Parts: structure tokens; sequence; C-alpha cells
């Protein structure tokens, strides 16, 4: 529920390094 | 000039400069409007002069490159993170010279690999998993053993 | 990256195109202060 | 309940594509501005 | 020639949202678009004509609005004034098509539709014919830049509905406009009503919709 | 010596300026996938000016009752005039005729004569003769071929 509940010129976006799981 | 499509080229049209990969869109647009913008004001689809077809404008890839290297000390090996782009997209811009860095990794098979954090070229991916010793990201880390 | 810091255009293409090299080079060192103004307080902002 | 902010997005900056955009002379004249471009990535890699 | 008599009722359109048209070219997909440009503002008092004519000003825009009265408005006038000595515009339609012609025309006292209107014919400059396409017919003048353009939009059934007016023609004619004038088209030997609003800078909010189509 | 574009060690090693690179992941410069063509895309040339029925009229007018056509709202297109016979004679003032065809221009006006061969090298600005005086006359700041 917390999941469902919270939803280009040189900007890269960094993923983390924990995933989700 | 003839139209190329699903190709990093330079277009022009009807003065509209600019750079980026042309593909087929499903935007209605209407018969006044030529050119769509998003929310930041960035030209993200256009119209053919001449076939009025209505054509996606993606940029062309680029991202952050990263060295994997377990220190001069141990060994000159070095691993690179092509970060936020799929590995056909590098092997297309590798085997076809159109991709800025210079130096070109040799790619011997197995050693490519696809991460959520970008192409990985250099390192091998091994189903075995350890303590992460050089963070990656997404959680893919790398080391020397 | 759409706002012009005080000079003619913010393409930087047409700059380059329009006006002398000379002339450009004072309009392109305006927008990239301006864009070096706005990278700044951003990455101030970030870090706060 | 108790909900608190752990981490925020990551995020990289060109500092080059950003303020030129594959521009030869707005490079040119971007790097006689210092090393800004180092602090600014230096400081997205530390908040990173 | 006077052939006809109007009447001016300036106090209407106690709700009114019908003065938006598209400001630029640009597709947008559900955008909320803010816009300062040349808008008609929203419950403003647009001056009602009831004609069974007179010259009006321009003043950087004009939004213009008739009733179901197929042929009978379907003509217009622009110029800084009503001689031969300055270059002015002449608008006509016939239901299908639009005809724009600007020249020195010479017009008369009360033209009301071709040798009705002008009596000669000096050194022309530009001529241009437009495509092929109750009801409702909107229209909207502006001369920025020197460049003409002209919105339209017809639409079915006036304050009970919203239409955004998409471009027609954007004739790059430069001439000084300052007052205009409209056509009746009197039978040669009415009821006709239409609206004269005056744009103004304003700024405001257009939503598009999935398919870039001003809906509010 | 360290050539920084050798290879991605030597591109760490110029990012961090030291020969001794310690283990870990270091960002040390963006990729980019180069525009292969240029393209460049204009709507269809259909509104041609009437210069084609100018030089293809049958009969021009006299000297001195020449008639001024204007030509304005159409794509000037010089490169059709070469149709006739080739013993066009060129002679330009203030602009030129190679660069012509890629310029604007407000309003254009073409006037037509006949003369005898004599006379041919009087029709510039500046000159004096009895066609250049009393027939017709180019002003000193003439734009044009």
């Amino acid at each position: 529920l917390l999941f469902n509940k919270v939803t280009f010129n040189g900007l890269t976006v960094l993923p983390p390094l924990l995933t989700d799981e | 000039t003839n139209l190329v499509k699903n190709k990093c080229v330079n277009f022009n049209f009807n003065g509209l400069t600019g750079t980026g990969v042309l593909t087929k869109s499903n935007k209605k647009f209407l018969p006044f409007q030529q050119f769509g913008r998003d929310i930041v004001d960035t030209t993200d689809a256009v119209r053919d002069p001449q076939t009025l077809e209505i054509l996606d404008i993606t940029p062309c890839s680029f991202g952050g490159v990263s060295v994997i290297t377990p220190g001069t000390n141990t060994s000159n090996q070095v691993a690179v993170l092509y970060q936020g782009v799929n590995c056909t997209e590098v092997s297309v811009a590798i085997h076809a010279d159109q991709l800025t860095p210079t130096w070109r990794v040799y790619s011997t098979g197995s050693n490519v690999f696809q991460t959520r954090a970008g192409c990985l070229i250099g390192a091998e991916y091994v189903n075995n998993s350890y303590e992460c010793d050089i963070p990656i990201g997404a959680g893919v880390c790398a080391s020397y053993q | 990256l759409s706002s012009k810091f005080g000079a003619i255009s913010s393409v930087l293409n047409d700059i380059l195109s329009r006006l002398d090299p000379p002339e450009a080079e004072v309009q392109i060192d305006r927008l990239i202060t301006g864009r070096l103004q706005s990278l700044q307080t951003y990455v101030t902002q970030q870090l706060i | 309940t108790e909900i608190l902010p752990v981490s925020m997005t990551k995020t990289s900056v060109d500092c080059t594509m950003y303020i030129c955009g594959d521009s030869t002379e707005c490079s040119n004249l971007l790097l006689q501005y210092g090393s800004f471009c180092t602090q600014l990535k230096r400081a997205l890699t530390g908040i990173a | 020639q006077c052939v006809n008599l109007i009447t001016t009722t300036q106090s209407y359109t106690n709700s009114f949202t019908r003065g938006v048209y598209y400001p630029d070219k640009v597709f947008r997909s559900s955008v909320l678009h803010l816009t300062q440009d040349l808008f008609l503002p929203f419950f403003s008092n647009v001056t009602w004509f009831h004609a069974i004519n007179p010259v009006l000003p321009f003043n950087d825009g004009v939004y213009f609005a008739s009733t179901e009265k197929s042929n009978i408005i379907r003509g217009w006038i622009f110029g800084t004034t009503l001689d031969s000595k300055t270059q002015s515009l002449l608008i006509v339609n016939n239901a299908t098509n639009f005809v724009i012609k600007v020249c020195e025309f010479q017009f008369c006292n009360d033209p009301f539709l071709e040798s009705g209107v002008y009596s000669s014919a000096n050194n022309c400059t530009f001529e241009y014919v437009s495509q092929p396409f109750k009801n409702l017919r909107e229209f909207v003048f502006k001369n920025i830049d020197g460049y003409f353009k002209i919105y339209s939009k017809h639409t079915p059934i006036f304050p009970q509905g919203f239409s955004a007016l998409e471009p027609l023609v954007d004739l790059p004619i430069g001439i000084n406009i300052t007052r205009f004038q409209t056509l009746l088209a009197l039978n040669r030997s009415g009821a006709a009503d239409y609206y004269v609003g005056y744009l103004q800078p304003r700024t405001f909010l257009l939503k598009y919709n999935e398919n870039g189509t001003i809906t509010d | 010596a360290v050539d920084c574009a050798l290879d991605p060690l030597s591109e760490t090693k110029c990012t961090l300026k030291s020969f001794t690179v310690e283990k870990g992941i270091y960002q040390t410069s963006n990729f980019r996938v180069q525009p292969t063509e240029s393209i460049v895309r204009f709507p269809n040339v259909t509104n041609l000016c009437p210069f084609h029925e100018v030089f293809n009229a049958t009969t021009f007018a006299s000297v001195y009752a020449w008639n001024r056509t204007r030509i304005s709202n159409c794509v000037a297109d010089y490169s059709v005039l070469y149709n006739f016979a080739p013993f066009f004679a060129f002679k330009c003032y203030g602009v030129s005729p190679t660069k012509l065809n890629d310029l604007c221009f407000t309003n254009v006006y073409a006037d037509s004569f006949v003369i005898k061969g004599n006379e041919v090298s009087q029709i510039a600005p500046g000159q004096t003769g009895n066609i250049a005086d009393y027939n017709y006359k180019l002003p000193d700041d003439f734009t044009g071929c």
C-alpha cells in the first residue's frame, strides 16, 4: 500500500545502490 | 534531404534545428500546429513539411562514464559503466564510430552485461552472491577475484 | 535553459549564425553566466 | 505510524551539455571560468 | 449611399468565456500552459450591434462574432483611413472560400457590397484567396509584427459553450491598421446582429487534452 | 606522463590527478553518440515566381515605355532561367549571382526592354548616353542584377 500510494539536457538520475527488494 | 529515422542525426525542419532520433509517433496533431513541446518546453515531436507525418524527437543517448578499478597496486584491468543506456545502443555506437570517448573496451564476449544502472563492459556477471566491494548500482557490485 | 539572461536568444545556434563571432562571444558569455548561476543555485539548494 | 524521509533522488549533471549542448565555442568560453564544473560534479557525487 | 442603420448595445455578455484562440502552432498533450498574449477578457463588455456600418477602432486586436445570418455578414474592411491616400485591406467571403486583397480603395460613405464598396483601383500590393473548408461564426483579427492573423471556428447553436479559435490565414501585409468596418451585404433594391470585442494584454492558463485541443 | 585519452585507466588517473588510483568506481567523463548525418527538410517549392512568363514572353516593350512587373510572395528560383539561349550577360551590382539563391527580399521588380548591341553597356549605374538619359536610367544606389 505504501509503495502504491507514493506515485533531459545533461541531467542524469542515478539509481540507488540498494533496490526496493 | 531525404528523411532518416531511428538514427541520431542533425535535423532541420523548416528552421527548427537540433539533434536527436526520429521515430514514428502516435500523437494526433492538428492541421495548423506543426511541432510539439512537453511541459519543460522542449521540442519532442515535429511534422514533416512534405509528408505531413508526425515524428517523435528523442535526444541521442548520453550519460556518465564510470571506471571500475581494483587499484593500481593490484592490477591495471578496468571495467567501464555506461550509465543509463542499453548495451545494444553502445554496441551500435562502437561498431560504427559514433561514440564520443575515443577509447573502446575490447568486447571478448560474455563481458558485456546490462544492468539497471547502465551497460557494464569489462566485467563478467556471475550467479554467486558476495559482499559488495565496489558499488555499481541497482544491487550490482564489482570485485577482483 | 529557455531564459535569455540579457541576450538576443537562448538557442546557442541562432547566435552563432546571425551575428558576428565578436558579439556572439559576449552573447554566449552572458548565457553561460546565467546558466552557471542557475546550476550553482540548484547545487546549493540540493546541498541544503 | 511515523514516516521519516531517508534518501532522495541521486542526480548527475554533465555541466557542459546543459550550458553548451555540443557547442565548441561555448565550451571554449566555459573553460575560462575555472573549476566550477568540477566543484558542482564533486558536490553532486558527494550527495549521491 | 446610406441604406442601413445600426443600434449600439454596449451592455451584454454577462457570462462570456468565448475569447480564446490558439496563440501559437505548438502541440501540447495534457499540459496546463500559461500564455501571455492579446486575449479577450472573460465577462467583458462586448458591444452588440443590431442593424436593420460605422467605423470602429482596431486598437491592437478585435473579436468578431456573428449570428446564424448566413451570407449576410460576409465582409470586413481594415486600414488606418478609408481613402486612397493610404493602403487599406478588404476581406470578403462566400460561405465556402475567403478572398483577401489589399489596395488603396476609395471607400464610399456606407459600403454595402465589387463597385458597391470601392470606386477606384489604385496600385495594389498583395492579393490572396483562401482554401475551402443555426451556426456560430467567431473571428479574431490581429496586426502584430506586420503579420495579419485571422482565427475562426464554426459551431452550431452563444454563452453556453467553450471553443478555441484555430488560425486560418497569416497574411504578411505589413500595413498599419487602426480602424475597421463590417459589411452587411444588403440586398439590391434586416436582422444582422454582430458582436465586437477588443483584445487586451492578459495572462491565460490554457488546458490541453491528450489530442492537443484547448479544453478550458 | 599519462595520455588522458588512451585508456579508461589513463582517464581516471587524469581525473584524480594521480598515477596511483585507489580501489573503487570513479566518474571520469560522459559519453555521447555523435550525429551520423545532417538532415534539412523544407516544404515543397510550388509558388514559383512569374519570371518564367516574363522571360518566355513573345515581345517586350520599348525602352522608353518599359513595363514593370511586381514579383512578391513566391520562391525566386533563379536556376530555371537557364532553359533559354545561353547568351545571357550577367552584370550585378551590390549582390552576388551565386549567393542570390540563398537570400530573401521584400519586393522584386523586373523591367524588360529591347535595345541594340551598343546600348547594352549603357544599362548600368553611373553611365552616360542617349538611352541612359532619355529612355531608362538606373539610380546610384541600385541593388540587383
